[PDB]
RNA sequence: CCCGCAGAAGAAGCACCGGCUAACUCCGUGCCAGCAGCCGCGGUAAUACGGAGGGUGCAAGCGUUAAUCGGAAUUACUGGGCGUAAAGCGCACGCAGGCGGUUUGUUAAGUCAGAUGUGAAAUCCCCGGGCUCAACCUGGGAACUGCAUCUGAUACUGGCAA
RNA sequence: UAGCUAGUAGGUGGGGUAACGGCUCACCUAGGCGACGAUCCCUAGCUGGUCUGAGAGGAUGACCAGCCACACUGGAACUGA
């Protein structure tokens, strides 16, 4: 407020941060992969989350969520990552893209395909 | 670019009468109408504002047989010119050729009229016209070519068109399958019954 | 510590017809004549004077219509602290046209509707709904 | 004259010894669709008779509102609570642009065409009495002329 | 007629060169508040004829030196 | 030197030359002092096909600018009693 | 681009369906497997998970991801605040700076009016026109909110006197 | 990031430049910029525009058009309008 003190220092626009660290405006990103593992959730929920370490290619190392039923991913294995949180396990802030590289599409889904990346029957 | 599905189910879920299958036959009496949109037809709807606009989108759209992206079009045209947008969105899809061979009488159904213009029949203006979406100016003369007149279709379909209520904007001569347009559709001249503030109140947020 | 006479005007009047007051005594001006004088002449104000020689008290009397006022609302915009010149076509109009703005011209303070008829504008001193 | 309508029905707690009770709080505005508005809050234990007595209070707590053919006079505010509202004449064209619960109230009252906005909270209640606030406050050209003793034509022209 | 620019001497310390503020009452585009803006050029002159805090009125000219574009054109209200 | 030559606009093998005064160095579609009528090829026996505004044509021709090989020819076109 | 041929023949998916948000049942599973944009679903009768049927919405596209603005009056100049929600420096003095009672002058810096030059073309916008229609191309108009100079106006603000 | 700055800031005279100029010299004076942000640091081609917005603004500067810059990296001149 005050007209003099705004000519004098103007309005700071609020610098809003990314939630996802991928850089350069990236759809997505490849990881080579490191320890696949389960971890529980918060407080409502209780379960065994399957998620893995990226070794993203740029440089940053980041938990990456595995959807879906069933996976092939292990020890290495690249693997492509997309944004999302799960907002569930606190700190896994991405996904992997089933379908693409050496992560295979779930087994045995009809509805909704896309996600999840597996073909017609 | 089509619907071609099952065309009656449409105006079970709408509930009015569409004039998909209006064909040959005036009444159906054949769908059980209104009550049966699906399995679960006896669920009476709670039907919220966004809902109502909806129906009212997807009704108008039905009948005249266009697809949202083309629709939407239609939206920010009517926007765009002069008068009331409400008005413009039903004046530029009546004056379509495809609604204009339906109703000068060249096809039982709307689809009819759209595969016939589709197919080299309709002409307009000395002038072949094979677009559905070709927009019928104010003064022409759209008709039937010589080869394909008198078909087995036009003539039975020409008969249909008797039992229609038969616009006053536009004439036609029933002898040699000459149509002319002439001037611009006037709101309360046709329909009187589809709504068209809704479908203004669904595009606008 | 009164830096705009002005405003202390407007706000006189404003006060006033919330106290259901019926007359306003103030230090005079030249500017404060201007004002006053084309609010009583469209008519917010019925009648004034300006009694005083050496330590002129101009006082207004306020007008009254039902047991509600006359003057609906009443603001500064041309501040000292944001001085504001408005242009010929550029100039607003108050209410959708039925309330007035008092515009410092070239020839003379006016009312907003004189301004543009004359074919000029010029500070844009306060609203009166 | 009915014209009437619903806005909001939400369910509202008590808590006593033995547990909590719900009842449940009504929100109608009531119209002529020719400058007369009215809101009635209404409350009971069950949903359908609480907007019954809603309906029922809508209806005597009415309010004048000089309009011109069918959209206001001037723009207008119209502050209550947390709710500022804000809402312009606009022309013979376009449609009631506003937000629900914001156009409930202007609909029935009768203005066809208006711009409009709620600022600051939204809460049914309040948008609904900033509204009618407003459109009570807004004054005519006729009411204006016979205010000053001057002329219609002389403030209008 | 000649394009002159009034403004009030800074300093005349410099031998046959002389620097002068030009106070330019522009508004702040955003804000919309009259800011009182200065304009430092320096200015030639042909001998120590004007001193400290004086008003001068200045031509654009032929460049004669590293800055120094502008040029003397006479005096008016001298130092106090 | 200055040139009147044609600009070439239009859509892929729907041509339409913007006839304008350049600058020899500058490119076809590039820099220009000032456009000065049109040509359509496509156009055929309808309202408009040609237009050529001969008076900056003087402007230019007279002082010093040379005319190509298409408006050269468009200048016989629009004749100067035919 | 036209005309003859043959015969529906060669030509439909993929999201979603607890609320926000248009559309519901049944089986399988049993805080497991999994879903999730926000709230949240799953602990043996799940509309939210998986499948099936049924629907809805788009359809040669559809969704997911990322990126900007919007909604956000959530940096507020138009248009927010600071007793208790985030927010009056612990309280003074004070130069630079921002603002300044009142009446005469007088300039014309601001301000206002006019006028000329310019603000490339395209783009945007409106009325046309041309491609079977559209996108696309295209004629003319308006506009380019500006900046410069030049003439005036003195109410206001500034300056300089008194 | 609070002081930076010695051809630095100005003069007289000579040279040089298509052209004027610390452009460059020799001497003379002691300046000049700086809180209306110099200097230093990080980032960045710029505009017509584009997208967005009720508009103010916010973001952006792929394609078409103007200007600048650069050509393996670092230098220098020759030729020529
Ligand atoms: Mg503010
Ligand atoms: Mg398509
Ligand atoms: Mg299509
Ligand atoms: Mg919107
Ligand atoms: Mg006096
Ligand atoms: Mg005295
Ligand atoms: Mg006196
Ligand atoms: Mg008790
Ligand atoms: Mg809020
Ligand atoms: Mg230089
Ligand atoms: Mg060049
Ligand atoms: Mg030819
Ligand atoms: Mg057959
Ligand atoms: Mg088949
Ligand atoms: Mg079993
Ligand atoms: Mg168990
Ligand atoms: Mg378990
Ligand atoms: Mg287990
Ligand atoms: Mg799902
Ligand atoms: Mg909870
Ligand atoms: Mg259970
Ligand atoms: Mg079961
Ligand atoms: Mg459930
Ligand atoms: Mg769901
Ligand atoms: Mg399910
Ligand atoms: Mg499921
Ligand atoms: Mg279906
Ligand atoms: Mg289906
Ligand atoms: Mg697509
Ligand atoms: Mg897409
Ligand atoms: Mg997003
Ligand atoms: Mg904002
Ligand atoms: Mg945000
Ligand atoms: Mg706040
Ligand atoms: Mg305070
Ligand atoms: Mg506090
Ligand atoms: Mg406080
Ligand atoms: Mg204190
Ligand atoms: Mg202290
Ligand atoms: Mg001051
Ligand atoms: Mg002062
Ligand atoms: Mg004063
Ligand atoms: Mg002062
Ligand atoms: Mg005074
Ligand atoms: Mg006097
Ligand atoms: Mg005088
Ligand atoms: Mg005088
Ligand atoms: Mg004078
Ligand atoms: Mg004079
Ligand atoms: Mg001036
Ligand atoms: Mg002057
Ligand atoms: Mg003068
Ligand atoms: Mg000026
Ligand atoms: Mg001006
Ligand atoms: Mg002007
Ligand atoms: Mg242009
Ligand atoms: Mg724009
Ligand atoms: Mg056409
Ligand atoms: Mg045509
Ligand atoms: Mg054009
Ligand atoms: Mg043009
Ligand atoms: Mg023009
Ligand atoms: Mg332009
Ligand atoms: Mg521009
Ligand atoms: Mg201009
Ligand atoms: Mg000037
Ligand atoms: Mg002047
Ligand atoms: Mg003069
Ligand atoms: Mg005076
Ligand atoms: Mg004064
Ligand atoms: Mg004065
Ligand atoms: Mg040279
Ligand atoms: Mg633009
Ligand atoms: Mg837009
Ligand atoms: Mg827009
Ligand atoms: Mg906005
Ligand atoms: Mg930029
Ligand atoms: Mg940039
Ligand atoms: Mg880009
Ligand atoms: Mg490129
Ligand atoms: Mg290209
Ligand atoms: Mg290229
Ligand atoms: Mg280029
Ligand atoms: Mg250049
Ligand atoms: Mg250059
Ligand atoms: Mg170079
Ligand atoms: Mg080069
Ligand atoms: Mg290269
Ligand atoms: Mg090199
Ligand atoms: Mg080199
Ligand atoms: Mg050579
Ligand atoms: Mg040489
Ligand atoms: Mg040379």
């Amino acid at each position: 407020a005050t007209v003099n003190q705004l000519v004098r220092k103007p309005r700071a626009r609020k610098v809003a941060k990314s939630n996802v660290p991928a850089l350069e405006a990236c759809p997505q990103k490849r990881g080579v992969c490191t320890r696949v593992y389960t971890t529980t959730p918060k407080k409502p929920n209780s379960a065994l989350r399957k998620v893995c370490r990226v070794r993203l290619t740029n440089g940053f190392e980041v938990t990456s969520y595995i959807g879906g039923e069933g996976h092939n991913l292990q020890e290495h294995s690249v693997i492509l990552i997309r944004g999302g949180r799960v907002k569930d396990l606190p700190g896994v802030r991405y996904h992997t893209v089933r379908g693409a590289l050496d992560c295979s599409g779930v087994k045995d889904r009809k509805q909704a395909r896309s996600k999840y990346g597996v073909k017609r029957p | 670019a089509r619907y071609l599905g099952p065309k009656l189910k449409l105006s079970r879920r709408e509930g009015t009468d569409l004039f998909l299958k209006s064909g040959v036959r005036a009444i159906d009496t054949k769908c059980k109408i209104e009550q049966a949109p699906g399995q679960h037809g006896a669920r009476k709807p709670r039907l919220s504002d966004y809902g109502v606009q909806l129906r009212e989108k997807q009704k108008v759209r039905r009948i005249y047989g266009v697809l949202e992206r083309q629709f939407r079009n239609y939206y920010k045209e009517a926007a765009r010119l002069k008068g009331n947008t409400g008005e413009n969105l039903l004046a530029l899809l009546e004056g379509r050729l495809d609604n204009v061979v339906y109703r000068m009488g060249f096809g039982a159904t709307r689809a009819e009229a759209r595969q016939l213009v589709s197919h080299k029949a309709i002409m307009v203006n000395g002038r072949v016209v094979n677009i559905a979406s070709y927009q019928v100016s104010p003064n022409d003369v759209v008709s039937i070519r010589e080869k394909a007149k008198k078909q087995s279709r036009v003539k039975a379909a020409l008969e249909l068109a008797e039992q229609r209520e038969k616009p006053t904007w536009l004439e036609v001569d029933a002898g040699k399958m000459e149509g002319t347009f002439k001037r611009k559709p006037e709101r309360s001249d046709l329909s009187a019954d589809i709504n068209e503030h809704l479908i203004v109140e669904l595009y606008s947020k | 510590s009164m830096q705009d006479p002005i405003a202390d005007m407007l706000t006189r009047i404003r006060n006033g017809q919330a106290a259901n007051k019926a007359a306003v005594t103030m230090p005079s001006s030249k500017l404060k004549v201007a004002i006053a004088n084309v609010l009583k002449e469209e008519g917010f104000i019925e009648d004034f004077k300006v009694e005083g020689d050496t330590k002129p008290e101009l006082e207004l009397t306020l007008k009254y219509f039902q047991g509600k006022a006359v003057v609906e609302s009443i603001q500064r915009v041309s501040r000292p602290g944001l001085r504001i010149y408005k242009r010929k076509d550029e100039l607003p109009k108050v209410m959708a046209g039925l309330g007035i703005a008092v515009v410092s011209t070239s020839k003379g303070v006016m009312t907003d509707r004189a301004a543009r008829q004359a074919g000029l504008g010029g500070e844009i001193i306060c609203y009166v709904a | 004259e009915l014209q009437e309508k619903l806005i909001a029905v939400n369910r509202v707690s008590k808590t006593v010894k033995g547990g909590r009770i719900f009842s449940f709080t009504a929100l109608t505005v009531v119209g002529d669709g020719n400058g007369r508005v009215g809101f009635g809050y209404g409350k009971a234990r069950e949903v359908p008779a609480a907007i019954q007595k809603a309906m029922e209070k809508a209806r005597r707590n009415m309010i004048n509102v000089a309009l011109n053919n069918g959209t206001l006079q001037h723009p207008v505010k119209g502050v209550h609570t947390g709710s500022r509202v804000f809402m312009q004449p606009a022309s013979e064209g376009t449609g009631i642009i506003a937000g629900g619960a914001m156009r409930a109230v202007l609909e029935v009252a009768g203005v066809h065409n208006v711009l409009a906005k709620a600022y600051g909270s939204t809460n049914p209640i309040n948008v609904v009495r900033a509204t009618i606030d407003g459109l009570e406050n807004m004054n005519s050209p006729e009411m204006v002329a016979a205010k000053r003793g001057k002329s219609v034509e002389e403030i209008l022209g | 007629k000649i394009r002159t620019l009034q403004g009030r001497v800074v300093s005349d310390k410099m031998e046959k060169s002389i620097v002068v503020a030009i106070e330019r009452f522009v508004k702040h585009p955003i804000y919309g508040k009259f800011i009182k803006r200065t304009t430092k050029l320096h200015v030639h002159d042909e001998n120590n004829e004007c001193g400290i805090g004086d008003v001068v009125e200045i031509r654009e000219c032929r460049p004669l030196s590293k800055t120094k574009s502008w040029t003397l054109v006479r005096v008016v209200e001298k130092a106090v | 030197m200055v040139t009147i030559r044609l600009a070439r606009h239009g859509a892929k093998k729907r041509p339409f030359y913007q006839v304008v005064v350049a600058d020899s160095r500058n490119a076809r579609n590039g820099r220009f002092i000032e456009r000065v009528g049109f040509f359509n090829p496509i156009a055929s026996e309808k309202e408009e096909g040609t237009r050529l505004d001969l008076d900056r044509i003087a402007h230019w021709v007279g002082q010093g600018a040379t005319i190509s090989d298409r408006v050269a020819a468009l200048i016989k076109e629009v004749n100067k009693a035919a």
